[PDB]
């Protein structure tokens, strides 16, 4: 009561500059809810607002919608989806068995997006020629992330990295990075019959070429939002929709508990202690 | 070489030491006298970074910068003429001798308690030839009502 | 080697009927990757495939895309988003601070979708008249889930529950539940000036009216997929994009560690032990 | 400053009847920290206090210490320990 007629003070934590919820209409980063469907933008449109707080124009709204559409689930072998089958067979629920699976996105699986942007955004803005970038790395180890594929590289393309290749070719002026990305490819495709840009490699540069080529992002929200790790945000929003699809399949078929039998273990206990 | 009118309605001062309550205790005195601008320009504390500290001028939020060195207090804002120290006895002397080299400051008052009498008499020679009035140690502070107030003089409102 | 020329056997675990990934093109539940963009369906289209394994027709593909577009963030006060700010201020990373955030969707926050479908799907298919359904509950306690709103109910709608109301009115024949949903509303709106269908309540019935009205789902995949909890899958895919939107906001502003000061605690330690 | 001299009010959430931490010594459910080692109870002794808030007598303090000592790990085959090897190999 005493604060309502305004006589005391209070300091305020919890900055949270998104999604005004009290009042009569939920305002997003610049817009009420009903005004969104009058422009009728897709959920890429709210993916601009809730993440970047700029009205992103609808030639690229369909790009980031197309971007997570191709980074869906990738089969049950991968160590991301392999956990969330196990926590499905133990039969917990959905959301405590979705959250076991997003725990593996780290520095040796699935975070190859973040390495295939910060290896190229450094080596272009403070950059050097293509045939010394490759020369610098191949005197140190440290292979180029986003590049490497076991099955189909040359004269036999990936058939989905080329789906994005024309959609970034039409509605995207001013692409410095991706034309710098292809020129690191051409030297390396002569070097090995493998080593095309992977689908994680192109999105490592097709997303940063979405920022500094579109308007309303100058040079300071373009680099910091890759620095915080919003590029991981495209991934763990993307692979999250497949894990549940992995999960719902693992509960419809009504499987029992998994055990992982003893004939792979080979215990290496010492002599006596 | 001193001034005659020490404080006015256009006086600005910079405090030393993270003593934000007394900074708030100074800022509200500007509001009840309806002074046009706030008086505390910067807070000099060398053990943090350079950012902006939040306070409440009336009901709104105001951002007062915290600085790390004394020369960067001079660069963007050389109109400050009154410098205050609220540090303890263990660092009072070094915060003062480097200060009076910058002659744009015209008034210095020291609050700290526990100062040697030689360090008391070390300070008086320097402001004698330069002309800065010292209202130094074991002092609660001074008041010019309607215009300006030093320290927790008067206490709360 | 010996299994390759096929002489031994092996039993097989891991049933996983989704996302064929070895071969040359990633086949989804019925379709290769490139054939998806030739029909050019949105990510609602893959949301049909990866969850329900049927080619969902593209009048309802835009419904489930619109369905998670309105179940974005609901404000930074709610106990879902309140955790993921705290693990943001402690500064872990993105995907461990999305991980602590989805762990709160349970039986007292945000799972009201699951109660606002299985309270109505029971009381319609094995159903009774509207003015004894309300009479049955109001001799037991157990208030109707999906209904209850503190601010705007009557002569003043919430302006987004009506947004879905026409989009389910045009492209949706055969709606038994939602017309049965509105008739539970009309008796109750006369009973109290509050108690409109909430946005979580309508989606609790607009989604089950998506299943048993559209084709390719007869009545046996329509009920079991609400029984497993795939309707929670709409929610924790939906609220997962607002959580990161809090997180990128809570790291750009560069905040320090939170402490929750002592003057709310009031310790109730006993006398001596 | 206003609430310090106590003129306004405030309702209080967060009941938490365990582990007084402000003051000079961390009091547990009935006892300061240093008084625990003067009786010198094991961590079963704090397992009585932090869970059940009763001074559990030290014939059974050694039981619940023995109780979790035999319910340790049970080999890497089991679906509990099988996950945490996988998220170890991914190196988080």
């Amino acid at each position: 009561w005493a604060r309502e007629l305004g006589l005391i003070r209070k300091p305020a934590s919890f900055m949270t500059s998104i999604c005004d919820e009290r009042g009569q209409e939920l305002i997003y980063a610049g817009m009420p809810i009903t005004e969104v469907f009058k422009e009728e933008m897709g959920i890429g449109g709210v993916l601009g607002l809730l993440w970047f707080q700029k009205r992103l124009p609808k030639y690229s709204c369909q790009f980031i919608e197309m971007c997570l559409m191709v980074t869906a689930d990738h089969g049950p072998a991968v160590s991301g989806a392999h956990n969330t089958i196990i926590c499905a067979r133990a039969g917990k629920d959905l959301v405590s068995s979705l959250t076991s699976g997003l725990l593996t996105i780290g520095d040796r699986f699935g975070g190859a997006l973040d390495a295939a942007a910060k290896m190229f955004s450094k080596a272009f803005d403070s950059g050097i020629i293509p045939m010394e970038f490759v020369n610098k790395m191949k005197k140190e180890g440290k292979l180029i992330m986003g590049i490497g594929h076991r099955v189909k590289s040359i004269n036999n393309p990936d058939m989905r990295v080329q789906i994005l290749k024309d959609y970034v070719r039409q509605h995207f002026p001013a692409t410095p990075l991706l034309d710098y990305a292809l020129e690191v490819e051409k030297i390396t495709t002569s070097k090995k019959p493998n080593l095309i840009l992977n689908v994680d490699g192109l999105i490592g540069v097709a997303f940063v070429d979405m920022l500094r080529n579109c308007g309303s992002f100058t040079r300071e929200e373009a680099d910091e939002y890759i620095d915080i790790g919003a590029l991981n945000g495209i991934f763990v929003l993307g692979r999250s929709m497949g894990f549940i699809g992995h999960y719902l399949d693992q509960k419809r078929l009504k499987q029992g508990l998994y055990r992982h039998p003893w004939d792979d273990i080979s215990y290496v206990l010492p002599e006596h202690m | 070489g001193k001034s005659t009118t020490l404080f006015s309605r256009h006086t600005k001062a910079i405090v030393w030491g993270m003593q934000t309550r007394a900074v708030q205790g100074m800022l509200d005195f500007d509001y009840v006298c309806s002074r046009d601008e706030p008086s505390v320009a910067a807070m000099v504390y060398p053990f943090t970074g350079d950012h902006k500290q939040k306070f409440y001028w009336g009901h709104k939020e105001i951002l007062i910068p915290v600085f790390k060195n004394m020369a960067d207090a001079m660069r963007k804002h050389p109109e400050v003429d009154v410098l205050i120290n609220f540090a303890s006895l263990r660092s009072a002397y070094d915060s003062t001798m480097e200060t009076m080299n910058y002659a744009q400051i015209r008034t210095i008052a020291i609050i700290a308690e526990g100062i040697p009498e030689a360090l008391t008499r070390k300070l008086i020679k320097k402001a004698d030839q330069k002309g800065v009035t010292i209202i130094g140690p074991a002092t609660v502070g001074g008041i010019k009502p309607g215009c300006f107030k030093i320290g927790n003089t008067g206490g709360m409102l």
